[PDB]
RNA sequence: ACACCAUGG
RNA sequence: CGGGAAACCAAAGUCUUUGGGUUCCGGGGGGAGUAUGGUUGCAAAGCUGAAACUUAAAGGAAUUGACGGAAGGGCACCACC
RNA sequence: CCUUUAACGAGGAUCCAUUGGAGGGCAAGUCUGGUCGCAGCAGCCGCGGUAAUUCCAGCUCCAAUAGCGUAUAUUAAAGUU
């Protein structure tokens, strides 16, 4: 309904547009640093944990299944997360305490189908991964 | 108020375009006005016009013939550089068989085809087609 | 009780029926309390109480209460967890006590 | 109307923590 | 959404107009709002004219008539049938009904 | 549904194994583009209205 | 010139 | 006239044929006008004002049904009198 | 190392091409066995409760090809700054 078109009002504009960027939601989630803080890795794409304990997540209502999730615990943070395990019978080649890097879900940070809670999946189990041990390229080794 | 003379000039022009009339009054009258006029009637745009003479601004009558299709005003008067003007008359203009952008140089008001024939540049006052 | 559901598997009850036993990682278990979001409070018939969730089969099909005999299906990872598999009416309950499955802890 | 009861439910507790607050410090 | 172009009231050029009681109500009401109605009816009747026009010790006389303003709530209006429903662009005919 | 009905692996874990049938090679590089070519643009047989998706089963 | 009239595998 | 998703609007028109001047202000739904810092007030409170987390929709105008302890006109001893 | 050159060095069964997918978006099967709201799949909408075009496999087919998939940062799409 109206803004300033004149020949010497660069400023107010140029500060207008630097005033009001703010309140797009992805500028201010990447330029604010409070989101590179709680995210539980350091700004990485992947990161090494140890297995606490696997977990069973049950999904939500419109489905029925019981997801099975592992509880994870980041080496250079000590963060808590909860990953998830993605393979017919895969949960099987993953004891505790034993070191698995996890990689994200793909949504950059939200949870993904109907799994609730969970924003990372499992992509090596130690030093070899999930898609050797599922098609039998490789073993664990022990 | 009105900061802008040949602004409301060029719409008062444009709003009859669109209704049929023979003939508009436009009030007050300008240098700018009438050297527009020239160069918007010297290509056939319009017919001929005529100046009312109070003792004050003035007022003009212009025959208006069914041919143009749109004139208009560019809100503050940029420079121009004959570098900007292929970029400039590839917003404003509708082909580039037909239609003007309309300037003002050092050496008088005239158009974008003159201008580049002339090698000058200056401020864009506005265009027709 | 009684609906304008006419639509919908229109009568599933026979005055036959045939009992099913305990299996590998399977147990009985009695109601203890009633949860929200179709949980359930339970205790096996030896040891823990194996908080249970009615499974998607289960779900508005056939209603489980409180204080009842139920079969689960134990969870390997997981202790505490457990899925409602199938439940057992208060003949077969005291047929299961007759030939001494479970426990004689819990009544009908 | 639960906005404008909502609205009065949320002043009431934060009346009420701000004096705790302010009481015990 | 916007049912009425005057908003259902006949105020235009003024901030505030003065509160009525609706008249079996008790209701709070806008005076440009509220729905008026002037009733003039015979004192008497007009079944049992006859049995007072005869006992009457006056020859001609002519029996007083009774006036009454009436202001309505809008649902107090509706509920006692003083007005009704109309289709979405009968509701644009402003007329009063015929006698 | 016998014993723990949430157990990891099931229904992979008890489906019938099927070995490969192969033998063939396939052709590789120019040879498969050469091949596909024939099998569309030169190697035809036109009808009106009928369907012709490469892999129809029905 | 207006008694009561809640809930849904 | 013309505009608009339409309801509607002589302005909410003269807009992809886009530029008369200027102030305020919005950026999916919640968390929340919340926490916290500042300022004002005797108090109640006003002004300024986030984030972690969560979610695939929330929403607008209009259409066709079904329903109404809504109104009008009719009807049936599987309704009443 | 390349280049130049001798002497050996191919019948296709090996001198054996992979990575993803086949409901829609989006190129390609309502083919056959197994499981039966479980296991699992699924960026989104959505698949699975005994006749699964989507799960696990076999066969066939589609895409790019000595490359192809995945997680994250960022640009265009965004006239959603
Ligand atoms: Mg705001
Ligand atoms: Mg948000
Ligand atoms: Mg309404
Ligand atoms: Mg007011
Ligand atoms: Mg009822
Ligand atoms: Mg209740
Ligand atoms: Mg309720
Ligand atoms: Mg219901
Ligand atoms: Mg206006
Ligand atoms: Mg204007
Ligand atoms: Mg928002
Ligand atoms: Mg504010
Ligand atoms: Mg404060
Ligand atoms: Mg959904
Ligand atoms: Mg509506
Ligand atoms: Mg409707
Ligand atoms: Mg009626
Ligand atoms: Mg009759
Ligand atoms: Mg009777
Ligand atoms: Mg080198
Ligand atoms: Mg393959
Ligand atoms: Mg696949
Ligand atoms: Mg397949
Ligand atoms: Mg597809
Ligand atoms: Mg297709
Ligand atoms: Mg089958
Ligand atoms: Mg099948
Ligand atoms: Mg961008
Ligand atoms: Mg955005």
């Amino acid at each position: 309904m109206g803004k300033c078109r004149g020949l010497r009002t660069a400023r107010k504009l140029r500060s207008h547009r630097r005033d009001q960027k703010w309140h797009d939601k992805q500028y201010k989630k990447a330029h604010l640093g409070t989101a590179l803080k709680a995210n539980p890795f350091g700004g990485a794409s992947h990161a090494k944990g140890i297995v606490l304990e696997k977990v069973g997540v049950e999904a939500k209502q419109p489905n029925s299944a019981i997801r099975k999730c592992v509880r994870v615990q980041l080496i250079k943070n000590g963060k808590k997360i909860t990953a998830f395990v993605p393979n017919d019978g895969c949960l099987n080649f993953i004891e505790e305490n034993d070191e698995v890097l996890v990689a994200g879900f793909g949504r950059k940070g939200h949870a993904v189908g109907d799994i609730p809670g969970v924003r990372f999946k499992v992509v090596k189990v130690a030093n070899v991964s999930l898609l050797a041990l599922y098609k039998g390229k490789k073993e664990r080794p022990r | 108020v009105r900061m802008n003379v040949l602004a409301d000039a060029l719409k008062s022009i444009n709003n009859a375009e669109k209704r049929g009339k023979r003939q508009v009054l436009i009030r007050p009258c300008s240098k700018v006005i009438v050297r527009f006029l020239t160069v918007m009637m010297k290509h056939g745009y319009i017919g001929e016009f005529e100046i009312i003479d109070d003792h004050r601004a003035g007022k003009i009558v212009v025959n208006l013939t069914g041919r143009l299709n749109k004139c208009g005003v560019i809100s503050p008067r940029f420079d121009v550089q004959l570098k900007d003007l292929e970029k400039w008359q590839n917003n404003l203009l509708p082909s580039r068989q037909f239609g003007f952008i309309v300037l003002t140089t050092s050496a008088g008001i005239m158009d974008h085809e003159e201008a580049r024939r002339k090698h000058t540049g200056g401020k864009i006052l506005g265009f027709f087609f | 009780g009684g609906k304008n559901r006419r639509r919908g598997k229109n009568e599933n009850e026979s005055e036959k029926r045939e009992l099913v036993f305990k299996e590998d990682g399977q147990e009985y278990a009695q109601v203890i309390k009633m949860l929200g979001n179709g949980r359930l409070e339970a205790m096996c018939f030896d040891g823990v109480k194996r908080l249970c969730h009615i499974r998607g089969k289960l779900r508005k099909k056939v209603w489980i209460n409180t204080s009842d005999i139920i079969l689960v299906g134990l969870r390997d990872y997981q202790d505490n967890k457990a899925d409602v598999i199938l439940k057992y009416n208060a003949d077969e309950a005291r047929s299961l006590k007759a030939y001494g499955e479970l426990p004689e802890h819990a009544k009908i | 109307m639960r906005a404008k009861w909502r609205k009065k439910r949320m002043r009431r507790l934060k009346r009420k923590r701000r004096k705790m607050r302010q009481r015990s410090k | 959404t916007k049912k009425r172009r005057n908003n259902g009231r006949a105020k235009k050029g003024r901030g505030h107009v003065q509160p009525i009681r609706c008249t079996n109500c008790a209701c709070c009401v806008p005076k440009d709002k509220a729905i008026k109605k002037f009733v003039i009816r015979n004192i008497v009747e007009a079944a049992a004219v006859r049995d007072i026009s005869e006992v009457s010790v006056f020859d001609a006389y002519v029996l007083p008539k009774l006036y009454v303003k009436l202001h309505y709530c809008v649902s107090c209006a509706i509920h006692s049938k003083v007005v009704r429903n109309r289709s979405r662009e009968a509701r644009k005919d402003r007329t009063p009904p015929p006698r | 549904v016998h014993g723990s009905l949430a157990r990891v692996g099931k229904v992979r874990g008890q489906t019938l194994k099927v070995a490969k049938q192969e033998k063939k090679k396939k052709r590789t590089g120019r040879a498969k583009r050469r091949m596909q070519y024939n099998r569309r643009f030169v190697n035809v047989v036109p009808t009106f209205g009928k369907k012709k998706g490469p892999n129809a089963n029905s």
